[PDB]
């Protein structure tokens, strides 16, 4: 059979995201998130969809700022993966409380 | 030959009476001379251009005829002469440039 | 059932800028998006420096020094040199 | 009608999150970023929606639109284009 | 003009305990402080009651600005006193 | 009969009326509604200058000098995010380590 | 007189300035790119400085105009007029 | 002559200064610093001493901001130097320019 390296998943998933602009987090479930953290500060709210759509590619813009500097802040120090020392030095340098 | 002043007085191509009417809604005090003012038309003549001409410029690269968002953001980020434009770029199912780093390859 | 709109002059300097193209629906929102906040920007900071130097009606000199100092370097040189050009078109308003 | 709903808050979950994160570009993941892509996504995520329903609510409105939403954004200063 | 809020901050120091003074420069700093934030909550004050083009600005616009900026625990203490006051003018006819 | 009488608190009023007025945009403007800019003003200068009172015992000092205003200004993490990228003169910082 | 010299050699106050906040042992070669780091800082900040005293149409410069600046790039230091 | 162990000496001068809020750089050397750096791109144009004492002070509040998160990016790789790859991954966290 035909096999190549766990961990040579990189460069053709790469590829595999990077060609498309398509919305990552799937919806209805991330409507589902929202609206439960929504729900429990004030009532009856609604969402316009194109909030959720606004709101959807918010945390994706801001999760992909998050681990584009994780990733290149993992490399600054001889490492392979990301871990929790990387993603708290990010929210060191993130500067907004 | 005729006898308008067609609201291109300067020439250019963006609506004056828009321009009047934006300048008179930011409106702090109460005198805002609107006849100077198309020295702002011309600012956004400036950047329709720096943001069209690339759109030109990335319009051979994806092989299309209609413009659209992904390539917008690879405009967005053509280049510093243009991302401190718009210090927060993200635009709506923009993507992200194509970037690998130096450091994952070592050929493995 | 009455809006304002940017799109339309928007597409008529697309197509003369460069010739045979199409656009899209969203994609004429983001760039509607980004002419209205640059706009914003302009024109919030050319009211604050109208302001802070004690002088009372906006002006083409305050705001070649708004665009000036609000967008950078490149394009800060082209700007002016459109700024004064069409300056130098509308200035000259005779009857030909 | 008292619309009870309890977590979706890890509910996109490890495929979901190393979809998005390689996305991102990172190509080497430990095991335990599970909890802390949660909790940040939880802090951002209730900061937006504090701000955008809030004044949402302040124009006399129980309903939101998006251009509340997006008022929001550029009023924490991540303004996102496009959608108004 | 030749205008400034130290007297006032002075009044406000004394309203405190009185023990203390007010020192010879960082009534610079708080001058700087009252006047930028006076400033900011004036600015997106103006543009949120702008958004919903009604004319004037007055009280449901103003408590939401000095919600909308400022973060959490002195944001409501502020609004609760907000309230008292604005109240506290209109206590007497 | 005095307006920051009528009102009743200790701030003035008369002057933040022409002073919205000369940085306003929409035209119209309320003649009720200093009652509130002056309860903002009261509540966040005192909300930081109160707090100088925590000099005491940390300086001896009887006056609230530029460094020191701001070394207590630190702690109040609930205040440090109202002078987010905000710095001072000559203010120092609060120390620690690794 | 008006000659161009280099100041861009400032001083090393580094090995005292960096010794403003935690600077552990330092280990140097800093002092080429904490001079290119300041250098950017400089002229980022003095570039709408002289912005606005050509909008203030007379030769000085000011504090008040400074701190109109400083806060309009978002670095502002606050408070000093 | 008796001076024991270097390193530590590094942390009472470390308290040392920064219990002191003293102006840290020098006058005019910042002095003939701001001027033969604006006088250049912009013709000779004159300043005012509360003006450049208030523009250095911009300078100091930046730069130290700027260092004391090198050192933290710094003690990221388990490491007490400082050396040049924490500070151009700083100056990037923060918002290359």
């Amino acid at each position: 059979p035909h096999r190549y390296k766990p961990g040579t998943v990189a460069l053709r998933e790469i590829r595999r995201f990077q060609k498309s602009t398509e919305l990552l987090i799937r919806k209805l479930p991330f409507q589902r998130l929202v609206r439960e953290i929504a729900q429990d500060f004030k009532t009856d709210l609604r969402f316009q969809s194109s909030a959720i759509g606004a709101l959807q590619e918010s945390v994706e813009a801001y999760l992909v700022s998050l681990f584009e500097d994780t990733n290149l802040a993992a490399i600054h120090a001889k490492r392979v993966t990301i871990q929790k020392k990387d993603i708290k030095l990010a929210r060191r340098l993130r500067g907004e409380r | 030959l005729r006898s308008q002043s067609s609201s291109a007085r300067a020439g250019l191509q963006f609506p004056v009476g828009r321009i009047k009417r934006y300048l008179k809604r930011h409106a702090t005090g109460r005198t805002r001379v609107g006849s100077k003012a198309a020295i702002y038309l011309t600012a956004v003549l400036e950047y329709l251009t720096a943001e069209v001409l690339e759109l030109a410029g990335n319009a051979a690269k994806d092989l299309k005829v209609k413009r659209i968002t992904p390539r917008h953001l690879q405009l967005a980020i053509r280049g510093d002469d243009e991302l401190d434009s718009l210090i927060r770029a993200t635009i709506a199912s923009g993507g992200v440039l194509p970037h690998i780093n130096k450091a994952l390859l070592l050929k493995v | 059932a009455r809006k304002e709109t940017y799109s339309s002059y928007i597409y008529k300097v697309l197509k003369q800028t460069h010739p045979d193209t199409g656009i899209s629906q969203k994609s004429m929102s983001i760039l509607n998006s980004f002419v209205n906040d640059i706009f914003e920007r302009i024109a919030t900071e050319a009211s604050k420096l109208a302001a802070y130097n004690k002088k009372s009606t906006i002006s083409a000199r305050e705001i070649q020094t708004a665009v000036r100092l609000i967008l950078p370097g490149e394009l800060a040189k082209h700007a002016v040199s459109e700024g004064t050009r069409a300056v130098t078109k509308y200035s000259s308003s005779t009857q030909a | 009608h008292r619309k009870i709903l309890r977590d979706n808050i890890q509910g996109i979950t490890k495929p979901a999150i190393r979809r998005l994160a390689r996305r991102g570009g990172v190509k080497r993941i430990s095991g335990l970023i599970y909890e802390e892509v949660r909790a940040v996504l939880k802090s951002f995520l209730e900061s937006v929606i504090r701000d955008s329903v809030t004044y949402t609510e302040h124009a006399k409105r129980k309903t939101v639109t998006s251009l509340d939403v997006v008022y929001a954004l550029k009023r924490q200063g991540r303004t996102l284009y496009g959608f108004g």
